[PDB]
């Protein structure tokens, strides 16, 4: 009954964009034939799906999404736990150094050293990596959303992907041992903080100690 | 062009046309007289 | 003050980076703020190159030339000003900035030029945090660099004369 | 790897028509302005962006610069396959790689 | 001649529309009368009392006419109480909602197109009965079996008989839209959750006299393609309507069911915007 | 306070999320706070003595 | 700036088809046009005229709070700049309506950063306006010449007093609603959720603010023409106390009609609001009759301020007639959300603010500068304005009477109205 | 101060009557009962006018006629010394700029910019308030 509930839910809100046979309207939507359940999971769970594009709240909730995914697959899969739930902690890896090297070579050019945002050309940008979970990161690098290259499982193995997932989950949630994180970027916030705090306090001390006329 | 603080003197204020009564004093009688004709 | 802010604020966390490798890159840039004007000049200068017989003059030569020209013009200002104004006297009393409008406007113009070059160095951070296009920020810097300093000059001149009045 | 759908919007610089193996192109990664890695590849725009001084190159027009302080195109590498089916280089770059200098590119 | 006095109001195809047009024409006559009076007063005082001639002492300084003041504050109260009375009468007549309708339509509006439902049909002649409701809803939106669905390539056409009670139940999926058939001389907003917002999303027309095709627009602000949510309404005879429903109960699209009864399959008052 | 904190605070790197530390991440902030506050209080006292006596 | 936006809109609206604009661009255009014209020109021009001539009229040397005055000015300027600087965003400026209705303004629909700047700029400008109103009330109450009672002060001063009271009633609730909308958009705050009465809650709050606003931008200009007529008729103002009472009655009634903007929702009590608007229609007629009686039997000369005041009379009469026609719910059921409403409020808004503002500028330019504006250029200006306005906004009644709704970027050649 | 208080009391009377009438006529005859929005707005509008009119009445009932309240008054009656009126000041534009910084930081969700704007607002308001009360530098 998954294939049945999937089509009805798809025919209501998805055929308008892509098509009756999931082949792609020349103006509205893409083909969607070769994509698996992973693209359906990512795009729907991140709220990027049905649209007129930042992340938002999903409309379908964890059962309709699975039915639509099974339907689109029936015409890249998501990873599940041996109990049928979606994997959350199983996707983490143990080689943080390898994950970090791979991230700095493949991913840091667009997001950041530590998964902050990045600017792209003429509008578009790369988002922050904090509000994404492990399955969302996996499906993101498996399907390659807009302007993001698609990383095949044959060019970037599953174990390397798990190491990268572990590395980003550590780089997004570890406490800074040096004081207040000034935004995660380099010396631009540091120069701002310098001019606004240190020099202001020094000049105020000079005004207090010295005279004026 | 009014000066800073807007005034170097003020006239007597008897109605809602004080400048009119100031510049035409031969008219205050004829103003109070024929006002309620309608 | 230095101890407080060296204890409470994190600066240059090298471990979040990695060791340098010629194949990796990040959206990170922008040297320390006192070198940012050279970076911004390199970012907003237009690509003007010259090709003649088996030779090449690339575009960053302009950046190097402007840098050296600033480095030369900075220590020469007292002599340039005394030549222009014709004032060769001894001075022990200071001037109030409002009483020297031309020099105050020159200095304000130079500070405006420096500030434009320093803001042009954080193109990507500005475009990301304040929702502006990257091409837009580049062109904004490129046009401000030429049209803002004289505007600041004019305003500074009139402002000093108003303080005098 | 370019989608087979377009494969007709390529412009193929004068001396590098046989440098691609079908939909594989393999340009250099060193930027021609100041040598930073030109890594930011936008796949549906088909654009290359360097995060150092924000030059942009058109991957469908022999990596010609279209924005920023860069002035020369990125060097392209000839590629092919061997008798075992692995991707190999079909020669050397036809021009120097990286920033320019007094002698040549 | 009254076409020029209506100022562009189309001729109604419904008794309520005709009553509304009557009230509109009367009110326009009254407004033109008052406006002519005031404009004539202004013109008189500007053309003749302008006579600051070559002689002048000063005209006269009068400023109070209390009886005239009170008369001119009394007259407008009456002239607006009459209009309020007739307004209440007509606007109660336009919102009757008789308990037994004969055709019930479920109007659904989503972002930049429409959907129609054919929920129930029950003729008082005993000629045709049909229940098209559907538990396809396994939650405030209504689902039916016979549904016309609009596309950016196909203008949704709604078919209706000529001479029956028609009822419309309006629902929106995302944002507020507008249901306007200019020949109805009536309009209503399409709300996301009408019951939670205390809105009556049901309205009825007594009958549609004329037959033919009429246009309908969206009259809200709903986003980008607000100007591109048009629909059509085909009013046909009851026997052709029964044939249409019987031809669509067997699987057939809107264009096919309309072609099977000798009528144009596509909308004839509008076109799909090719710039979309 | 600076002396005692430097002598007895747990300073080694323990960052993880099995046993989330929150104690290692306060070491350098506490160093800076105590050092700066001490010397700045001495400075303020000297300035006040100069200004009033 | 707003007029340039309107010209772009007209140029696209001619010649069916999308010639040079996009749907999103046209939406941004009418949004920003309405916003600028209503909140960055008229509401601050009211306080411009007030600061120009109110202390001189009550015989005071200064306003009550001279630094709060400058604070209000700079708050206006910077808020307007913040709201306008959404065009430099890749998503563009706000593209919902000037009214910014209920679910269209959330973060799901309309996710750009222009609406945020819009909201915050409106909040800043509203704070400035509130401070200005407080200043004006206090100045009229405390500072006043030693013989000038409250029934000897001019009608312009009376009207500014009343308008300030209305400002203090209306603007704080708009600030509250905008802070609620910002909380929704930035924290997911369920406040205007349609699962609650969130769709009608926004409309009630916004229109409770928004009708007192359209009266806030009318009474000072009534006062302006009330100052101008007696001077050029060489006569006293007809019905002084009657005009004062009419102003007070309009002010009292203006806060009880707000829902005549909600007839087609099926959720308001129609007879209450309909009767209230029919009622509010009367004191305006009393005011018209007093203005006519002022000119009646005088020695009329037609310079530029008098010419502009007569143009105001004509235009506002036609607009008010169309409005009192609009106040009937069964008629609004057809002519709502069409070009008939656009023609109506353009007639009333133009007639009051544009004509009375020009009349006041021509009147008080000598008092503020010591120079006289040219008269031939002023007559040319007036006649150009009159002909252009009546050519551009008269056929729109018919245009909307045959079905043509407002905010349409495009139409078809097979439709009428080309 | 009789006419001002009388004006506000007239407004209060009308607003209270309209509030109660609307509340009852929506309790009955309406779709879901009381409207709960216009009712609250009208009630607290009445409260606004009531507060102002009450303050004016209470200051008027303990006051003697001023020259502006009194017809037949001469200009020589108001001779004397009015209060203090601020000449030139540059603090308002700084307050406006601080509030604009905070507002931009609230529009674009930037907590550091919101904090900086709030600090600037505090500083500039202190500057405004202390302007005519700072004493000479004590050296
Ligand atoms: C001087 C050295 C500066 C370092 C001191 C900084 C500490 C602050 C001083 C203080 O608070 O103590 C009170 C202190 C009390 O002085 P005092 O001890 O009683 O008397 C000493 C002298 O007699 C007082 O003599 P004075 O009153 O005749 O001269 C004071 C002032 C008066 O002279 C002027 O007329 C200045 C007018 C210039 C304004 C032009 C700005 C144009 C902006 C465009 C937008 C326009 C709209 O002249 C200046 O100092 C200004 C020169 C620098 C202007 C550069 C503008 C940068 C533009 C960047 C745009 C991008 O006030 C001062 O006199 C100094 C104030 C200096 C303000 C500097 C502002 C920084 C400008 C950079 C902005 C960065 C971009 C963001
Ligand atoms: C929401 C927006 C809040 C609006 C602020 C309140 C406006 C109330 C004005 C009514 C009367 C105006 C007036 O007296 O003019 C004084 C003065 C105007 O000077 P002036 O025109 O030359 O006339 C001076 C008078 O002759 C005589 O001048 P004076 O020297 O005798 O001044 C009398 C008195 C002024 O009498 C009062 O109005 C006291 C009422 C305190 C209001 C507290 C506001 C709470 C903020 C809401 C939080 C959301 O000043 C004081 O003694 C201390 C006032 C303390 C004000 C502190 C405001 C806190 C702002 C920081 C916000 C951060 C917290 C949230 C995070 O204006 C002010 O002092 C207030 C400035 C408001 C800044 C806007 C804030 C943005
Ligand atoms: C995001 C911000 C980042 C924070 C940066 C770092 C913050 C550290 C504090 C800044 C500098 C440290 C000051 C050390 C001196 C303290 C000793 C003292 O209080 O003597 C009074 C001292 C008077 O000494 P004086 O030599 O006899 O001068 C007498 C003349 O009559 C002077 O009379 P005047 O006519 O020349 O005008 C007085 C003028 C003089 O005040 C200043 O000049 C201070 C500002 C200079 C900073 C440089 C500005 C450059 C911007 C361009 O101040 C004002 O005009 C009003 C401004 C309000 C100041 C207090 C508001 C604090 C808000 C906190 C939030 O005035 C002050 O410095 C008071 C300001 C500091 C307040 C005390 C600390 C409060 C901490 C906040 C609690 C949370
Ligand atoms: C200054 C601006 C201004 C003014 C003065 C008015 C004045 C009036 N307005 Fe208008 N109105 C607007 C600005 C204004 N309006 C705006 C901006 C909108 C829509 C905004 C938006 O949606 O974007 C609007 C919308 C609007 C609507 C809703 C239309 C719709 O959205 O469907 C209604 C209906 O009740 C209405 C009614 C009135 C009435 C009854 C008056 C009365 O004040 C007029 C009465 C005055 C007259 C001049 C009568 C003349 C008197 C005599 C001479 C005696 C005549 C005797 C009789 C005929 C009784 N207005
Ligand atoms: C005071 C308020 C005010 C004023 C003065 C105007 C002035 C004008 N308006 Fe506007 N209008 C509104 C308030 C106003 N409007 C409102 C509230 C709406 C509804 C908004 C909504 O839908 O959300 C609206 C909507 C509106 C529409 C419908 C848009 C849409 O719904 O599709 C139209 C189109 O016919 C229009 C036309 C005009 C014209 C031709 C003028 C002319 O009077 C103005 C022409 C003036 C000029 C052309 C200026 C001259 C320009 C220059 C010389 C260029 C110089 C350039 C620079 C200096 C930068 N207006
Ligand atoms: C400037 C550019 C053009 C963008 C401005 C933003 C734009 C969308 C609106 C401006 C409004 C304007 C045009 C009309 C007038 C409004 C009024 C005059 C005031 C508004 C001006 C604004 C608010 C000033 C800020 C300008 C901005 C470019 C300065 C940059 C400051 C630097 C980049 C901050 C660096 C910095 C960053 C980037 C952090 O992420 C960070 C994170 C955590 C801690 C610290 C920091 C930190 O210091
Ligand atoms: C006499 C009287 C009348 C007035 C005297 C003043 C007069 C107007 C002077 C004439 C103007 C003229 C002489 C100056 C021309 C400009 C200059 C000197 C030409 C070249 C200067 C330049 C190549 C040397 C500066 C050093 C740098 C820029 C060389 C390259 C360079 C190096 C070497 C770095 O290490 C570096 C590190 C980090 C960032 C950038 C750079 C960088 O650009
Ligand atoms: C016409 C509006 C529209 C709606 C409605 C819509 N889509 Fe899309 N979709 C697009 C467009 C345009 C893209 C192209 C990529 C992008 O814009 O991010 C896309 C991309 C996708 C992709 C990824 C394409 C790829 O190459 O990987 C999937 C999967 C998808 N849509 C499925 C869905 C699902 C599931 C829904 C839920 C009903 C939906 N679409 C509704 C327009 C729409
Ligand atoms: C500049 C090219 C680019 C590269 C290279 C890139 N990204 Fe992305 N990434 C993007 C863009 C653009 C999006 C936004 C997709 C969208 O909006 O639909 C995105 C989205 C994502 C998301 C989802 C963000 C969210 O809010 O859910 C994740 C997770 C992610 N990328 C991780 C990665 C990883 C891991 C890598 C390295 C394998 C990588 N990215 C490499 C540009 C890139
Ligand atoms: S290094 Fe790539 S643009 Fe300068
Ligand atoms: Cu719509
Ligand atoms: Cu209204
Ligand atoms: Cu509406």
């Amino acid at each position: 009954a998954l294939l049945r509930t999937g089509k009805q839910l798809f025919d209501t809100s998805c055929v308008s964009c892509h098509g009756a046979n999931l082949q792609g309207v020349p103006d509205h939507g893409p083909s969607l034939i070769g994509v698996g359940e992973a693209a359906v999971y990512f795009q729907v769970s991140t709220g990027r799906m049905p649209a007129m594009a930042p992340r938002k709240d999903p409309i379908f909730d964890e059962a309709q999404i699975d039915a639509i995914g099974a339907y689109v697959q029936a015409n890249p899969t998501v990873v599940r736990n041996p109990d049928g739930s979606i994997a959350t902690q199983s996707l983490r890896g143990n080689d943080l150094g390898r994950g970090g090297d791979l991230f700095r070579l493949n991913c840091a050019s667009c997001h950041n050293f530590t998964g902050k945002g990045g600017a792209l050309s003429s509008g578009k940008y790369a988002p922050d990596l904090a509000p994404a979970n492990e399955q969302q990161i996996l499906t993101a690098m498996l399907t390659g959303p807009q302007n993001m290259p698609k990383f095949s499982n044959r060019q970037l193995s599953f174990e390397a992907k798990k190491d990268i997932i572990a590395y980003v989950k550590v780089a997004t949630e570890a406490r800074q041992p040096g004081g207040y994180l000034l935004g995660g970027f380099g010396p631009a916030p540091e120069g701002m903080a310098m001019w606004i705090i240190g020099m202001v306090a020094a000049i105020g001390l000079a005004l207090w100690i010295g005279a004026r006329s | 062009p009014p000066p800073r603080h807007n005034f170097t003197e003020l006239p007597r204020i008897r109605s809602e046309r004080p400048a009119f009564e100031l510049h035409y004093p031969h008219m205050v009688e004829r103003m109070r007289a024929e006002a309620h004709v309608g | 003050v230095l101890g407080l802010m060296g204890g409470l604020l994190q600066i240059n966390p090298i471990w979040n980076l990695g060791p340098y490798k010629p194949s990796q890159v990040s959206a990170g840039s922008q040297p320390d703020f006192y070198m940012m004007w050279t970076e911004g000049l390199a970012r907003i200068w237009p690509p003007w190159e010259f090709y003649f017989w088996h030779h090449t003059i690339p575009a960053p030569v302009w950046v190097a030339v402007i840098m050296g020209l600033v480095f030369v013009l900075l220590p020469a200002y007292p002599f340039l000003e005394k030549r222009f104004t014709g004032d060769y006297a001894h001075h022990n009393l200071l001037q109030r900035p409002r009483d020297v409008p031309v020099r105050t406007a020159i200095g304000a113009m130079a500070i405006a030029f420096y500030m434009v070059l320093t803001l042009a160095a954080m193109n990507d951070i500005i475009a990301l945090k304040f929702h502006i296009s990257l091409n837009a920020t580049t062109w904004i810097g490129r046009i401000g660099m030429v049209i803002l300093p004289p505007f600041v000059y004019f305003i500074t001149y009139r402002w000093c004369i108003g303080l005098q009045r | 790897r370019i989608k087979p759908s377009d494969l007709g919007r390529v412009v193929k610089r004068k001396g590098q028509e046989s440098f691609n193996f079908g939909e594989f192109f393999a340009f250099t990664k060193v930027c021609s302005h100041l040598g930073c890695p030109s890594s930011l590849y936008e796949q549906q725009s088909y654009r290359i962006l360097c995060p150092c001084h924000q030059s942009q190159f058109d991957a469908l027009h022999f990596a010609k610069p279209i924005f920023g302080p860069a002035a020369r195109a990125l060097a392209q590498l000839p590629i092919t396959i061997d008798t075992d089916g692995y991707l190999v280089a079909n020669g050397d770059f036809v021009e120097p790689v990286g920033p320019a200098f007094w002698e040549r590119t | 001649w009254s076409d020029a006095l209506a100022l562009g109001w189309p001729t109604g195809i419904t008794p309520e529309a005709k009553l509304n047009r009557e009230l509109w024409i009367g009110s326009v006559i009254a407004s033109f009368a008052v406006g002519a009076i005031v404009w004539g007063l202004i013109f008189w005082t500007s053309a003749f009392h302008r006579k600051k001639a070559t002689d002048t002492e000063l005209p006269r300084q009068f400023g109070y006419n209390m009886p005239l003041e009170l008369t001119l504050t009394v007259i407008p109260f009456l002239i607006i109480s009459v209009l309020f009375y007739f307004t209440v009468v007509v606007q109660e007549r336009m919102m009757h909602k008789d308990p037994n309708p004969e055709v019930v339509i479920d109007v659904t509006a989503f972002q930049w197109n429409w959907k129609f439902g054919y929920q129930k049909i029950a003729f008082a002649d005993g000629s045709f009965d049909y229940d098209g409701a559907d538990p396809e809803r396994k939650t405030y939106l209504n689902f039916d079996k016979i549904e016309t669905l609009g596309t950016s390539s196909e203008i949704p056409v709604l078919v209706l008989p000529a001479g029956k009670r028609i009822e419309f139940v309006l629902n929106s999926a995302d944002v507020i839209h507008g249901f306007w058939v200019p020949e109805f001389l009536f309009k209503r907003d399409v709300l996301p959750e009408p019951k939670a917002n205390n809105s009556d999303n049901v309205f009825q027309v007594s009958e549609i006299q004329q037959t033919g095709a009429f246009v309908g627009r969206c009259t809200e602000m709903c986003g980008t393609f607000h100007a591109m949510m048009n629909f059509e309404v085909r009013v046909v005879e009851p026997n052709d309507f029964k044939a249409y429903i019987d031809q669509r109960n067997a699987g057939k699209t809107n264009a096919e069911a309309l072609a099977a009864i000798n009528q144009p399959p596509l909308a004839i008052t509008t076109e799909p915007f090719e710039s979309r | 306070a600076l002396l005692l904190i430097f002598l007895f605070w747990p300073w080694e790197f323990k960052a993880a999320d099995g046993e989330s530390d929150f104690i290692y991440s306060l070491t350098t902030p506490l160093y800076g706070l105590t050092f700066g506050l001490s010397i700045l209080s001495i400075a303020i006292g000297a300035v006040l003595y100069q200004k009033r006596f | 700036v707003g007029g340039l936006m309107a010209l772009f809109m007209r140029t696209e609206l001619a010649m069916p088809g999308l010639q040079f604009l996009s749907n999103e661009q046209f939406n941004q255009l009418f949004t920003m046009h309405g916003t600028v014209m209503l909140l960055f020109y008229a509401t601050p021009i009211v306080f411009g005229f007030a600061n120009l001539v109110l202390p001189l009229q009550i015989g005071a040397p200064d306003v009550a709070f001279p630094r709060l005055n400058a604070l209000s000015f700079w708050l206006f300027l910077f808020g307007a700049l913040i709201a306008i600087a959404g065009f430099i965003t890749p998503g563009g400026a706000a593209d919902f309506g000037w009214t910014a209705y209920s679910p269209l303004t959330d973060a799901i629909h309309s996710p750009g950063a222009g609406g945020d700047l819009w909201i915050m700029g409106l909040a800043v400008g509203g704070l400035g306006t509130i401070l200005g109103g407080v200043n004006m009330i206090t100045t009229v109450v405390c500072m006043r010449a030693p013989g000038m009672t409250m029934f000897r002060m001019p009608i312009f001063t009376w009207n500014i007093l009343v308008t300030s009271i209305l400002v203090l009633i209306a603007f704080p609730i708009l600030t509250a609603a905008l802070f609620g909308l910002a909380a929704d958009r930035h924290l997911g705050a369920h406040i205007y959720d349609p699962a609650n009465g969130g769709v009608l809650l926004w409309q009630h709050l916004f229109w409770f603010f928004g009708h007192p606003e359209v009266y806030i931008i009318a009474l000072p200009f009534f006062g302006i023409v009330s100052e101008i007529f007696p001077v050029f008729s060489r006569k006293p103002i007809f019905g002084y106390t009657t005009l004062i009472y009419a102003t007070l009655a309009i002010a009292a009634l203006s806060v009880a009609v707000w829902a005549h903007h909600m007839y087609a929702t099926g959720a308001v009590l129609l007879p209450f609001f309909s009767f209230m608007t029919f009622l509010i229609a009367v004191p305006t007629g009393i005011k018209f009759f007093n203005w006519i009686g002022t000119m009646w039997k005088g020695q009329l000369t037609f310079e530029t301020p008098m010419l502009f005041s007569v143009g105001f009379l004509i235009t506002f009469l036609l607009g008010g007639l169309s409005g009192v026609l609009l106040a009937s719910p069964p008629l609004d059921f057809h002519v709502t959300d069409s070009y008939f409403v656009i023609a109506h409020f353009h007639y009333v808004l133009f007639g009051t603010i544009v004509f009375a503002t020009y009349a006041g500028i021509y009147f008080w330019f000598p008092k503020m500068t010591g120079r006289l504006l040219d008269e031939r250029l002023g007559k040319l200006h007036f006649w150009l304005t009159f002909i252009g306005f009546h050519t551009t906004f008269l056929v729109q009644h018919w245009l909307g009477d045959e079905g043509m709704p407002r905010r349409y970027a495009d139409y078809l050649p097979t439709d009428g109205f080309t | 101060m009789h006419i001002e208080a009388r004006l506000f009391e007239i407004l209060t009377a009308f607003f209270a009557l309209a509030a109660v009438v609307y509340a009852v006529l929506t309790a009955m005859f309406a779709t879901g009962g009381v409207e709960w929005a216009g009712t609250t707005a009208l009630v607290l509008t009445t409260g606004l006018t009531l507060i102002t009119g009450t303050f004016f009445r209470f200051v008027a009932r303990r006051l003697d006629t001023r020259p502006e309240d009194y017809e037949d008054a001469e200009i020589s009656d108001g001779a004397g010394e009015l209060g203090f009126f601020a000449p030139h000041s540059w603090w308002p534009i700084l307050i406006s700029l601080s509030f604009s910084t905070a507002a931009v930081g609230a529009a674009l969700w930037l907590p550091w910019l919101i904090a900086a704007g709030v600090a600037f607002v505090i500083t500039s308001v202190c500057g405004l308030v202390f302007e005519y009360y700072w004493g000479p530098e004590k050296h």
